[PDB]
């Protein structure tokens, strides 16, 4: 199912992120669309700045605002979601 | 679990730490660039200005020549000229050692051997065989032996300059005459034997036998004083040379038929026995070979003791030697006296390997014939 | 055995290129049955 | 550009192995045919002696 | 090929030649495919430590394969070509004599030297029993050397002294059916 | 969605067939390699 | 060679991005090391915050501030870089 | 069927951790003592 | 936590290099063994043909 390789948020926020990602995965078959969907929903859900990267092969180094970061897998696809 | 919880939270704090900077690596540091970037980088780094960089890049290359794909990409990128050029450096012996090892790793695959030959690498290895160091000589011998697995390398060794196999045998004799280093001599002799097995060996044999006068040297190196692998290599080299009739004549002329028979007994390691009896099977084609096998004090008794269903190559070599010897008039009576009859009958009866069964049928028919009309082969 | 039993046989010479092209096509296509793909490929290659 | 090395490796394997196998099979076949020829001569000579 | 992550302090320094040691150890583990990796690794590292310090275990494995608890035998072998085998037998003082007999046979030059070594090792003082020597000779038996079948065993037993009695070297050299072997 | 070199699959039964294939060629050593190869592969397909 | 699929920066800064990507690909093996090298090096000179993603299969949705963004290919790796 | 033993990566991981912690001058006898101690 | 990364990268690198080296060595040694097995049969039959 969903495994959280890295998290730096409250349990509720991480659960909401996982729910957002799985909800996106039943609509969008192109990956940029999943990035857009997640970015809009955390944009309106929370403080407006956000960033999302989705894929099956990538490695990053992001400076993220404290208390806001996650890096987790759904199915076979990794999602990195954070706030500047 | 309060202590465990505080340790976990403290570790989580130490995780997201905002590390200061990736401080710059020293000049003497090697690494693999992501994916294909490493192979072009290596062939550059093999020709850098600082010595230690080149040595550590040699180690990295030895790492990079294991898989066939990395071997292909590294040899296409132009690694071989760099490695041979580093080998020819005589200022530091260690680099020569690592370069010889790297070439041994390089020459395993076909393309590596062909590109080593094209870039005059075999000449470099031949020159390095006389390096005053010790480990590099063993590495060079191993690299040459592993390159010689292909017929094309054997032919390139046949005609490269004027004399290449000749000074190789000369060096083997020189190092066995002074001291007792047996690994280098055995490696050189097995390399020479691998050269003789080239498909068109007329040049390889002619060179050895004619100019090098290999047969008396091998007869002198067959004595029971030397270590057994040296005797094995010398016996196998004689067995390979004895295909020529002149080789047979000279081998019996210098002797060497009693010495090979000295190696036939059911109390000897199998490879030496197999090689000695194969060389005997080759030599006994000539008349002098048959009468030298009959003249030796313990020859035929040993040859019939060797016969055993297991140790299959030894068994077939002994069978061929018996078939060769039993053509002599008196020899038959000895072989039937030593019980070769029932032994060969059992070997023929209970075996299923076809080639040894044919050797057995031929040996049986060869041992019981007294008239020119030849009975039908058994079975 | 120098030449009496050893008959010189060598690669036809223009076979490597054909074989490499066929290997490239078989790797890229990834078919269920190699025989059918080879048959159709070589038939199309001939004409 | 990425499938090239795999092609090179597999093609080299196939070529050298097939060539070596064909040479060795041919060489053994020739030698065994020679031996069979000599055996046939010997059998014919036996038959002639029996006839006389 | 150096391995250096971007963020790793100088407090952690990798000793040189660690990569090669783990290289070799991993290759041996992959080749052997053991069932108990922990004792396997212990035995391996003891082997290499002894070999570098100053070939017990290669010969021990060859002898164990030829024969066709074992940790104790390997340990005894690694802490010791006839004097060493005799010392191992004495430290054993007793699947414990067949191994020593096979290790003496494999190193022997011929059957006569094998019999002399058997007399030296199986019992001290220069003499041994007559059923023990017969059993040690029959240990070779089939698949080790020919001319050791049960018929020759019975013949040699008949030509030798009684089972309880002791058979010396000279009393065995002149025995019937044993001169042909030598 | 192939994106890496190792993703390419080499079938188990590939190389063997290829070797057999080159066998036939190096037995006949023909000159119309394409035609003979097409005939041989079609024969193998129709018999299999 | 650098095939710049999508850039919003000046010429010199783009060229420095490509040079840093080249050095990162030459010196480091794993992906996150390259990403961290790029991000830290552009933190050092250009402006204090940066974000990088190096990979082979991904497409993000970010909120970059104007005059700083790149998404380009080097060798066979996609490098995405932006300040926020 | 030449595979890495199913349990080996973790064992080598632990061994690397301990050898990097201790910093010995003889890896062979270090492995001997480590594995012997863990065996019991 | 300061030794985690070096540890993980080194462990995997050593395991992969070892497996690749073992496979290549096994294949080369096995090919050498096949070549040696053909070379001995050839020589034996050569001796037999020379006798005939």
């Amino acid at each position: 199912k969903a495994v959280i390789k890295n998290a730096d948020m409250s349990e509720e926020m991480q659960a909401d992120a996982v729910d957002c990602a799985t909800q996106a995965l039943e609509k969008y078959n192109i990956e940029k669309d999943i990035a857009a969907y997640i970015k809009k929903e955390f944009d309106r859900k929370h403080n407006p700045t956000w960033h999302c990267i989705v894929g099956r092969n990538f490695g990053s180094y992001v400076t993220h605002e404290t208390k806001h970061f996650i890096y987790f897998y759904l199915g076979q696809v990794a999602i990195l979601l954070f706030k500047s | 679990d309060s202590q465990a919880r505080i340790q976990a939270n403290l570790r989580h704090i130490q995780a997201f730490e905002a590390k200061p900077n990736p401080k710059a690596l020293p000049e003497t540091a090697v690494t693999r660039g992501f994916e294909k970037v490493a192979f072009p980088k290596l062939v550059r780094e093999l020709t850098c200005d600082n010595a230690v960089v080149r040595k550590k890049s040699l180690l990295a290359a030895r790492e990079l020549l294991s898989s066939p794909v990395n071997h292909v990409q590294c040899v296409a990128a132009g690694a071989t000229p760099a490695i041979v050029a580093l080998l020819q450096d005589q200022t530091d012996d260690e680099t020569r050692y690592y370069a010889a090892g790297t070439l041994k790793l390089l020459a395993a695959k076909e393309v590596g051997a062909r590109d080593l030959a094209q870039h005059s690498g075999l000449d470099a290895l031949a020159a390095a065989l006389e390096d005053p160091s010790e480990g590099v000589r063993d590495e060079a011998y191993g690299a040459l032996i592993e390159a010689a697995r292909f017929d094309s390398t054997r032919r390139a060794l046949e005609a490269c300059g004027s004399g290449a196999v000749l000074p190789r045998l000369m060096e083997l004799a020189l190092l066995e005459a002074q001291g007792g280093a047996a690994g280098r001599a055995q490696q050189g002799l097995v390399l020479l034997f691998t050269c003789t097995q080239a498909r068109h060996n007329a040049g390889i044999l002619s060179q050895l036998v004619d100019v090098a006068q290999a047969i008396p040297h091998l007869a002198g190196l067959l004595k029971p004083e030397l270590p057994m692998p040296v005797r094995h290599a010398a016996a196998e080299l004689l067995g390979a040379l004895a295909t020529r009739e002149d080789a047979k004549i000279q081998a019996v002329q210098v002797g060497a038929v009693p010495l090979l028979l000295l190696a036939a007994s059911p109390s000897v390691p199998v490879p030496f026995a197999t090689s000695a009896v194969a060389a005997l099977g080759a030599i006994t084609i000539r008349r002098e070979g048959k009468y030298a096998a009959l003249e030796s004090p313990g020859g035929l008794a040993g040859l019939v003791s060797v016969l055993d269903p297991c140790h299959e190559q030894l068994c077939i070599n002994a069978m061929t030697a018996v078939s060769n010897v039993a053509e002599a008039p008196e020899a038959r009576a000895i072989l039937v006296a030593s019980g070769a009859g029932p032994k060969l009958q059992h070997i023929f009866e209970t075996a299923t390997v076809e080639v040894v069964k044919r050797a057995a049928a031929q040996a049986i028919r060869q041992c019981r014939f007294k008239h020119l009309p030849y009975e039908v082969l058994p079975g | 055995m120098s030449s009496t039993y050893q008959k010189p046989i060598t690669i036809p010479g223009d076979f490597p290129a054909i074989l490499k092209a066929f290997t490239r096509e078989i790797l890229r296509a990834q078919p269920s049955n190699i025989y059918e793909f080879g048959a159709r490929y070589f038939s199309g290659l001939q004409g | 550009f990425e499938v090239e090395p795999i092609l090179e490796v597999l093609v080299g394997k196939v070529l050298e192995q097939g060539l070596m196998e064909v040479l060795e099979e041919e060489e053994l076949a020739a030698m065994r045919a020679h031996q069979e020829h000599f055996e046939q001569i010997r059998n014919a000579e036996l038959v002639a002696t029996q006839r006389m | 090929m150096d391995v250096e992550p971007i963020f790793c302090a100088e407090q952690i320094v990798i000793p040189h030649n660690l990569a090669d040691i783990l290289k070799a150890y991993t290759k041996e583990v992959i080749r052997r495919q053991p069932t108990d990796l922990i004792a396997f690794s212990a035995k391996y590292f003891t082997n290499l430590a002894n070999v570098a310090s100053g070939a017990p275990a290669k010969e021990q494995l060859r002898q164990v394969y030829t024969r066709g608890t074992l940790t104790e035998s390997q340990v005894t072998g690694l802490c010791q070509a006839d004097a060493v085998v005799a010392k191992v037998m004495e430290v054993g003082a007793f699947d414990l004599s067949k191994f020593v007999f096979l290790c003496l046979a494999m190193s022997c030059e011929d059957f006569n030297r094998v019999c002399m070594g058997v007399f030296d090792v199986f019992s001290d003082n220069g003499s041994l029993p007559a059923q023990d020597l017969l059993t040690l000779i029959a240990h070779l038996g089939p698949d080790m050397d020919p001319e050791v079948t049960p018929a020759f065993l019975d013949a040699v037993a008949a030509e030798l002294p009684a089972g309880g009695g002791a058979v010396t070297y000279m009393e065995l050299c002149e025995a019937p059916s044993l001169k042909p072997k030598l």
